[PDB]
């Protein structure tokens, strides 16, 4: 069975790469203004540094994860003003200069979805190091160079070349020749449109998989509801333990809730050590995605996608990165009847490249992934032996172009 | 996480930075300050805080007919460094908590399994 | 280090040695301060443990890494773009180090390029002629045909194309002339 027709069809694929960073103190979060609460502290060692230390451990991680994943360029190209691309529409991932910043349709049509008090007790957040806009200007640089190189800019220099003819040499790269795409490019071009149409249309009515991580970072809840427990003492209030009593009979209340308070700072920061390990080989994951889907074209089976791979791009989703893998599906089948070897006068002639089909009486040869039957003739097989060892092999006579012209 | 109001101020987006001039050229980042910012000691000399630049920009002079081919190779020779392993370290626990006391051992005794 | 010097705290006895706890005192009235340095000692060993877990954890992650790499850099060679070195790959070294290894990445790389008018087929006689693995290019005047990674132009012949319908379709195409070397050997 041998298809005869092809669909484009272009898929997304979700990853997360970081997650907020924090930095809690381990000091204001257990005692407050008082200084008795200070005192009783340096009883127990260091243990308001180690966690200071993995906190800041974490977060520079944090900024390594995004640095690996979005800065594999050094030059930052830009689209030419010419916007003649052989038929394909690619204003709806390029940027935008109307907008603000340089989101482009489906970038900010997704940062529409995810939506991104506690300070007072010592919890502080801090602002990652790239700001959204050079993300974009990647992702932008990105497009432009996988566009107008396809993946030379990935190995050295970038050198131009016509759209068309890089679509050639994708096609070429998985088996099908270039003549097919040379002959209907329209089709594929309104295909690539519709498919593009289709997934602007999907997104703008999921994202669990970067909503699982706000709703896991947003453990800051549960860290600072453990404070208005009694932990044994009388009352979960500093101010107040030490204003109805005295020091031989505050120290006891203030040690319990010392001993409380440790020990819930000590399950956030075993929590987030655990959760900083699965973001970094998710964002290792990424890279390696990035580096092979979009500054080349994979043969690894269903890793960019589903089915053959095209080409990629990529773009930028709040904590996280979402590709548009662009695959190649065959669509119509049809029935035969094969066999391996069509041997002549005592001669097996196997065929090169190709494939020996009939459609019922006559014999042709043709590629795999496509259907366009050929003749028998003799540059299109190679003589191995004789036919009589072949298991399956059915009589024929191959045409041998040479003969016309020499009469 | 404070304001310029409270206690050389170049108001950035991440606080309040005291002691540092600020240039208005994009060069590499040495110390990331955060937010875009970052400082370094190359300006007779003081520390100045300037924005990041992403890299270099050019273009690409791409057309319906028209290509490049390279003409010349050369060879290059890199290196990547992978930890494999770290040291074979263990712990007595016993030795560590206790000493070489008895009753510390016969009261640990009382904490199940935890040593081994 | 930081497990070291863990053992000189109070964690709430009147002295962070056991020796004098057990001298200076009568051990029915020593057995609660042994027992708070027995829990701040139990913790402190918990928590070096935990750690030690997550780092042996990342290095075991490392270490499949580098092995992963050992077994398709060096035996063999690889097509996964920028995994074993920048540019395209042609072998690689291993060498030992302290606690790790270092390979090095002999790798091919282009450089000086050549402006060039391209054509995706060749109209000779109504049919239309395809390159079979290369790129046909034109210094200005005449037609070549050279592969696509190096500069090496050809005599555009018969058997550097294969014919494939007519020239009325093409986007792009150009009428130029096919050697056909048989004909001038015919005679
Ligand atoms: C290659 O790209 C362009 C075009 O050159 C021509 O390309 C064909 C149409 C053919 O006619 C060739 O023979 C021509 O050489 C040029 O790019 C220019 O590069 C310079 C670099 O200093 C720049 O100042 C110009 O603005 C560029 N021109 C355009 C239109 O962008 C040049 O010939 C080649 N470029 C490079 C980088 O080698
Ligand atoms: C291969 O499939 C495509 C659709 O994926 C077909 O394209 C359609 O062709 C008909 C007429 O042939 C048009 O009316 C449609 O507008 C085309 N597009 C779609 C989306 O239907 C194409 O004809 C098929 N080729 C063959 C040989 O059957
Ligand atoms: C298989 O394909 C061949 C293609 O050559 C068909 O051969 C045609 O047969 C008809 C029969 O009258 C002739 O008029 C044509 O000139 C032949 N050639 C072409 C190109 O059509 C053959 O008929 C096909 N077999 C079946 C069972 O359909
Ligand atoms: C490549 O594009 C150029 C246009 O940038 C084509 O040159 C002609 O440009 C004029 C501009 O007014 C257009 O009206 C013509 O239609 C263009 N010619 C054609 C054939 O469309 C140039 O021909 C294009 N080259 C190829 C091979 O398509
Ligand atoms: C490719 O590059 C190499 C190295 O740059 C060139 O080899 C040099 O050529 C010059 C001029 O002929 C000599 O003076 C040098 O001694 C050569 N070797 C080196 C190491 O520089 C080579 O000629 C270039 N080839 C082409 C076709 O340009
Ligand atoms: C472009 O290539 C053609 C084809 O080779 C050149 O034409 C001849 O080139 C050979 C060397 O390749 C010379 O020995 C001949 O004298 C050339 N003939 C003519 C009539 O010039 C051509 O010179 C090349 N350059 C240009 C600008 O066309
Ligand atoms: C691309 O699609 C947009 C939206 O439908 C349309 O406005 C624009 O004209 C299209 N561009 C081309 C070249 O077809
Ligand atoms: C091939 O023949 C089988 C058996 O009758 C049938 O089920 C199948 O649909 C046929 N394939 C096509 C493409 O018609
Ligand atoms: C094999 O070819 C011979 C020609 O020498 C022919 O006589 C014979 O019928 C062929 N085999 C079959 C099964 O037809
Ligand atoms: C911080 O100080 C600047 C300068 O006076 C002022 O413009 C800004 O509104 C202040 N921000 C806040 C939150 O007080
Ligand atoms: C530096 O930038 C600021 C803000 O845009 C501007 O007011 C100032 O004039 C600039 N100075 C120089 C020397 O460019
Ligand atoms: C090639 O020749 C045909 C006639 O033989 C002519 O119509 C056409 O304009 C020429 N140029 C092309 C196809 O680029």
């Amino acid at each position: 069975a041998i298809p005869t027709n092809f669909t484009i069809s272009v898929t997304t694929e979700i990853l997360p790469v970081s997650m907020t960073k924090t930095s809690v103190d381990c000091t204001m979060y257990i005692c407050g203004d008082s200084t008795e609460c200070s005192n009783l502290l340096l009883q127990y060692g260091s243990f308001c540094t180690q966690l200071n230390r993995a906190l800041t451990g974490i977060a520079v991680e944090q900024d390594k994860n995004t640095q690996e994943v979005f800065a594999q360029v050094k030059q930052i190209y830009k689209t030419p003003p010419i916007k003649d691309f052989g038929g394909f529409n690619f204003s709806q991932i390029l940027p935008d200069p109307s907008k603000p910043s340089k989101r482009s349709f489906i970038e900010d049509l997704l940062f529409n979805k995810v939506t991104l008090a506690q300070k007072f007790n010592g919890l502080t957040v801090l602002p990652p190091l790239l700001t959204d806009e050079m993300i974009a200007q990647y992702t932008s640089a990105l497009l432009a160079g996988t566009i107008t190189s396809g993946w030379t800019f990935g190995a050295g220099a970038a050198l131009q070349i016509p759209f068309a003819m890089q679509m050639a040499y994708r096609f070429n790269g998985i088996g099908v020749t270039q003549n097919v795409l040379y002959e209907n490019q329209k089709l594929i071009a309104n295909q690539f449109n519709s498919a593009i149409g289709k997934i602007q249309d999907s997104l703008s009515s999921a994202l669990g998989k970067l909503q699982d991580v706000v709703n896991q970072n947003a453990a800051l809840n549960t860290l600072v509801k453990q404070l208005s427990s009694n932990f044994g003492a009388i009352s979960s209030v500093l101010n107040d333990i030490l204003s109805r009593l005295d020091p031989p009979e505050a120290e006891v209340q203030i040690d319990r809730l010392i001993t409380g308070r440790l020990q819930s700072l000590q399950t956030y920061v075993t929590q987030q050590l655990i959760r900083a390990a699965e973001i970094r080989a998710s964002a290792n994951l990424a890279a390696t995605k990035m580096s092979e889907c979009v500054l080349g074209q994979s043969k690894r089976v269903d890793f960019c996608g589903k089915g053959y791979h095209l080409m990629s791009f990529p773009q930028s989703a709040p904590h996280g990165v979402v590709f548009l893998h662009v695959t190649y599906v065959p669509a119509q089948e049809k029935n035969f009847t094969t066999a391996p070897a069509i041997c002549h006068d005592g001669k097996a002639h196997f065929p090169r490249e190709g494939v020996f089909v009939s459609n019922g009486t006559h014999w042709f040869v043709t590629q795999r992934n496509f259907y366009e039957p050929q003749i028998i003739t003799t540059d299109n097989t190679f003589v191995s032996g004789n036919c009589d060892v072949v298991i399956g092999i059915v009589n024929n006579t191959v045409y041998d172009p040479l003969q016309p012209e020499l009469d | 996480g404070v304001n310029c109001t409270e206690v050389n101020v170049f108001q950035t987006r991440a606080g309040c930075l005291i002691g540092a001039e600020h240039v208005n050229n994009s060069y590499e980042c040495d110390i990331p300050i955060g937010a875009g910012i970052c400082a370094s000691y190359q300006t007779s000399q003081s520390i100045i805080a300037y924005t990041m630049s992403l890299g270099a920009e050019n273009s690409v002079a791409y057309s319906n007919n028209s290509i490049a081919i390279p003409t010349n190779f050369t060879i290059s020779v890199t290196t990547e460094i992978l930890p494999v392993s770290m040291t074979k370290t263990s712990v007595d626990c016993t030795m560590y908590i206790c000493g070489d006391s008895t009753e510390c051992s016969n009261l640990l005794l009382q904490y199940g399994s935890f040593c081994t």
